[PDB]
């Protein structure tokens, strides 16, 4: 998923 | 196809637009505050938009997967459930640091960020001090209008800079969210792959005083009216048909030395993801037998697994393309061209050298570096030494305090206090502890930091033993007990008994030294890389290749069309899945447990006016050519007449190296279909509130 | 589409075939001894086609997989290597029992073969022998021209008779192979798969006497002259194109009671599969330390190998389209329907009744029947059996002896007797007698035979032990002994202290009513079945569903079109696989381990002339929508205009299900390019003479 | 494979 770490 | 690309590149797209399919004119796409672009919204790490007059705001569950978690309890677990406001009174709060945030202006400060700069001459650490007084001094200008957060960007190394200002809500709500195992239907198995069938959306409410102006939650704030909002399509999305996304990708390496490749691929991913994979391993095993420690940690534990996941899979797509060895090429061909250039190619080559050794810096102490860090990182230890440095700071006048611990962080700081409620139990943080212990143990003399070595007194497994046992006296697992802490001043720090407080102070002098070599080479790596990144651009220009920068968490398009992609020789995957495909994964145990509704309504062919007779059946998820990365989550999808036909969710599985080295067959994005967010909430979770609220019921 | 057409169903598929694509008139392919439906050839198993005006003969690798094991040794290795023969005097005796059969006539018998057996009214038994009894006369006249084989073949449970003549050509020469690694790149690992990417093909001659009638090898024998033979397309094959296929599928059971399945999913393929994987354990082992039995076993383990997976396919497809269900369901709706027409009905329910009644009957014995067959079936007690039992026929006249030992069978018992020399070591037939007793003694009371507990002297290791030892003693072991006793008489083998023999003497009495039992239930099932299959029949009708037998090693029409299949929801197979994925799976050990020269001419983009533009390569295996089954391997597929396209040779995995329960979404012919063929004839491993020969070079 | 059996 492309949320952002 | 390729490319992150900045409003300002507008002209050099609208060609490629037009040709991929746009029917909204260029012009249109360049008003950032108009009809759609000024619907498009930053969270702070993912992307949304608003889709009402009345506030409303979709992203994807994945994005607001930590406020419905902080709104989660064993007894009523809202990841698992579900949650629907019937009216807008009956929305909850996201959290105190859920914020959108409203694109006001963007402005081109290059020519005095970089005079800031050289005014600070031969000094690395002055020049880094320079630009953060440039940052701050300019940010505080920007910020003098009361409900404006403003943010300064680099970009291409330096090359340009630019500032946002920003609307920032204050007062985020939850107004829906689809079960979880719609939300996220394959959970981690199905995370960073295709075919995919994940409902990966949830609903907010932005809210303001009534005065109009951003404000923290109070039960006096009302919906905000927001000046645009997007439209759900009306022409049914297929394969083939252009599609857009506006939003905030976070940071992608696309240009870096070799040897940064080189270090990431062979010691930072495989690193961390060993660390993650360690840590999910006790979380999981305590949250099994602990409903309370499995509610609390979930929203770490997605974070631990995607990430984890997420770099197994950029190892991997490394070896299937050789990104090792095109990176050598390239660099070696890089590195001829400009030593071809006589003596204008000089200081490029001597950018790269310097560039390469301040690498190596970084790289003797990285063990050491990283592990202090993610030890420091466990709850109590984070409270400790972030509210110990908080009152340090605090003794400066604001203009000389770090970024960070500003009085414009104070609301982020504060409010992080509080959700660590939600997310914290010291039995559960304890086993932490203990692996970062044993983890510190391991690192060779010179990794090895005086004042922790001092504090533990011992290199076994008794002296991690009494060290855990000492910590667990901490009073800092209350938020009362972290609030009091929030304003007590240094000298109270220095007084304390409570040893998480204590371990903070012996620590501190370790951690304000390692901060200033960090500044140090960063200042350093001021100086040479606009300089080696204008010749990477320059040189890839000269190879007619692509040229927009690393994503840097600012404002991109990306544009392209709606296709699949084929893995391997004698297959292909479709741009679409199907409701059928969602039933035929089932097995009634998570990840694979879609509500009863979803079963009954796919066996009935409850298609609820949504059918595309194309395929059959109602679209869950496609793949498209386009190019987004982390924070790109929750980015509406537009069409060629900008209308909404889904959200950005993912990549599969072979994208993810994409970051370092670009493959434009194997990379695509998979978005969850508008179709599908109004199928669930017709026939699966139903929303007819909101449905009505957008048209579409 | 669906289907296994006998070539009197012509004028019921006419039109499909013209719908689908058939360009030659439905006329010429009703000519079964013309151009091109009389170049299609009977090996017994597979099928083949000439493809000269000298007769050679194409299959698949799998097909000639038999002679090309016979003909090799641990140190001359063609499995592995291939064979090429430089000129016809080069090609080597495929086996005594190598066979190519050219069709002659087919007549119809049925009304004859009824009364035959109505003739012998009300007596079970009887009515078996009745129709041996007319089956043999039959044969007998048909067989009187020399050099032809006739055969009886039974349709739709014995609603239709029909004798086919065929010219036997008996002396058989492998031209070519190509080396294993091509042959069958990726083994057992995929075999029965898609993607597939395996060169399944080989070459015959086929020879007669200098006076044009069939004789058994010999150097004064010259190459057969057939009147039909196929050329090579001209056009190239692509996705939707029109193929059919022409061969002699073997069994199918979609006529089948619903308890004839249940049996068959719950004990038969399960028994037999398991039964298979454990020889095939200890053979590998065996072999992994002798290469001498490695090479002797090897046909056998092919075998077992491909059967036992396609077992463990059918039986994953059973689940997949819960067949259990739909035979009972069917089974429902056909009785249901019957008694719905009361007096005309009734018959056909009797039948059912009867017939299920039969299977309950062979189920009581089946662990023994079946253990018995198998321990009978390891080599030396084989020959033991076989060579006395044709010793008791030969004292009885030529018209009376059991099919199987009358004189028309002696050279293929002679041929049986000198190939085991091949294909047998007596240390790893001892573990297979092994093998067989443990599972012998395993066996119930109920369930164990008299005889052979008396041969065997007690239940334990130690009377296992004994028996091994005690049959170490045979001297069948030679090729040798083996002619001698396949010469004497009955008297002989009951004098005989060979420990082999004395067990076939002691066991042959039980052998020979255990045949009396079955030969009964035989003739009970020849007065039910074809009543109720004509009822099956007759209710497929009236459903509008497609009515053809069950396949039975006859003469059969399939076609249709070239196109993938879709086994998940997001996915697709596409219709053809490529050179380039020949590489990708690439491990340099076997299965996957390709010829250098393969490696190198595909690396170098070596098309050959034969890339087809449409895939970007020269196509390797392609995917239909026909209708084939075990017995098809090696049969020629045709495009629209009758030109040779390539050669059947498996079926995708989900697929072989269809066996019971015919699925048209997941039913797909695997077959490979007969461009592929000449690809590796050109640039792998060349066979200039053969090309030439059949004006492709 | 499709040999037969
Ligand atoms: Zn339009
Ligand atoms: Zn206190
Ligand atoms: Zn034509
Ligand atoms: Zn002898």
């Amino acid at each position: 998923v492309y949320i952002h770490p | 196809g390729e490319g992150m690309w900045v409003p300002q590149q507008l002209p050099e797209i609208a060609g490629p637009l037009k040709k991929a399919g746009l029917k909204l004119s260029p012009q249109q796409i360049s008003d950032l505050t108009g009809d759609p672009m000024g619907a498009v919204v930053a969270l702070g790490g993912c992307t949304a938009s608003f889709v009402s007059p009345n506030g409303l705001v979709v992203t994807n569950h994945a994005c607001a997967y930590g406020a419905i978690q902080l709104n989660s309890t064993a007894e009523n677990n809202l990841i698992k459930n579900g949650f629907n406001a019937p009216t807008t009174a009956d929305e909850v709060s996201a959290g105190p640091n859920a914020r959108v945030f409203v694109l006001d202006e963007i402005t081109d400060v290059t020519k005095d960020a970089k005079a800031a700069i050289a005014a600070a001459g031969d000094d690395a650490l002055a020049r880094t001090k320079a630009l953060e007084a440039f940052e701050k001094k300019l940010i505080a200008d920007c910020e003098a209008e009361a409900g404006f957060r403003c943010r300064l960007y680099s970009f291409s190394g330096g090359n340009t800079y630019r500032l946002f200002k920003n609307l920032e809500i204050k007062d985020v709500r939850l107004a829906y969210a689809p079960p979880g195992s719609v939300g996220k239907f394959g959970g981690d198995i199905d995370n960073w792959m295709w075919p995919r069938h994940t409902g990966d959306f949830a609903f907010y409410r932005a809210y303001v005083g009534k005065d109009g102006k951003p404000a923290a939650f109070s039960k006096d704030n009302v919906p905000y009216q927001p000046k645009h909002w997007l439209k759900f399509a009306d022409q049914p999305l297929g394969a083939g048909d252009f599609v857009m996304v506006a939003g905030y990708p976070g940071s992608t390496n696309r240009y870096a030395l070799a040897a940064e490749f080189d270090n990431t691929a062979q010691w930072t991913y495989p690193t961390i993801a060993r660390h993650y994979k360690n840590q999910i391993a006790m979380v999981e095993a305590a949250g099994k037998q602990n409903a309370d420690i499995q509610v609390k940690y979930a929203a770490t534990m997605a974070g631990w697994n995607n990430t984890s996941k997420n770099y197994d899979g950029q190892l991997e797509g490394f070896k299937r393309i050789d990104a090792a060895g095109q990176k050598l090429r390239e660099e070696a061909a890089v590195l001829g061209w400009l030593k071809g250039q006589g003596a204008k190619g000089q200081p490029a080559l001597d950018a790269h050298a310097k560039l390469l050794d301040l690498l190596e810096q970084s790289k003797a102490t990285r063990d050491r570096d990283l592990t202090l860090a993610l030890f420091n990182n466990t709850a109590m230890l984070g409270s400790a030494t972030q509210l110990y440095r908080l009152s340090i700071e605090r003794e400066k006048p604001n203009a000389e305090r770090e970024s960070g611990y500003q009085e414009r962080d104070l609301p982020a700081i504060e409010g992080g206090l509080k959700q660590l409620e939600r997310r914290y139990v010291a039995a559960m943080d304890r086993q932490l502890q203990e692996y970062w212990l044993n983890e510190y143990i391991k690192l060779p003399a010179d990794q090895r930091v005086a004042a922790v070595d001092a504090w533990l007194g011992g290199n076994d497994a008794a002296a991690v033993k009494r060290a855990l046992d000492r910590l667990a006296g901490t009073k800092l697992g209350s938020t009362e007990e972290r609030l009091k802490w929030f304003a007590a001043d240094r000298k109270a720090f220095e007084a304390s008994n409570d040893p998480a407080i204590q371990y903070a102070v012996a620590v501190m002098p370790t951690l304000l030294k390692l901060e200033q070599e960090r500044k140090t080479r960063a200042g350093e790596n001021l100086a040479a890389r606009p300089v080696y990144l204008q010749a990477l651009a320059d040189y890839k220009k000269s190879q007619g290749e692509f040229v927009y920068p690393d994503a840097n968490l600012s404002l991109r398009i990306t544009f392209g069309n709606v296709m699949g992609y084929a893995p391997k020789d004698g297959m292909e995957y479709t741009p679409f899945t199907t409701l059928e495909g969602v039933v035929a994964k089932e097995t009634g145990q998570d990840p694979f447990d879609s509500p009863k509704a979803l079963l009954d309504a796919v066996a009935a062919k409850r298609y609820g006016g949504l059918e595309d007779k194309r395929i059959g059946s109602v679209p869950v998820n496609y793949l498209s050519d386009l190019d987004i990365t982390g924070g790109n989550s929750g980015s509406p999808v537009l069409d060629a007449h900008g209308k909404l036909v889904g959200l950005a969710f993912d990549g599969n599985w072979e994208s993810v190296s994409s970051n370092w080295v670009f493959d434009p067959k194997m990379t695509r994005m998979i978005a969850v279909d508008g179709r599908y967010l109004r199928w669930i909430m017709q026939e699966v979770y139903p929303a007819p509130q909101l449905l009505k609220e957008m048209n579409v019921g």
